[PDB]
């Protein structure tokens, strides 16, 4: 079980970029 | 855009690891 740690940390970093997109979109518009 | 401070976010993840249900749930993508 090592790919489950890779999907996890890849899943965490993908989720920060959503909030980075979501904040940038919200504050501008 | 509250109830997910660092004290409650530890209790969500320790809730979800032990297979027991989560009292709160994230309402954001």
């Amino acid at each position: 079980v090592a790919g489950v740690f890779y999907i996890l940390v890849g899943g965490l970093g993908l989720a920060m970029l959503v909030a980075l997109i979501e904040f940038c979109y919200k504050s501008r518009a | 855009p509250n109830e997910f401070g660092i004290f409650n976010s530890l209790w969500f993840s320790l809730g979800a690891f032990m297979q027991q249900g989560c009292d709160i749930s994230p309402r954001s993508l």
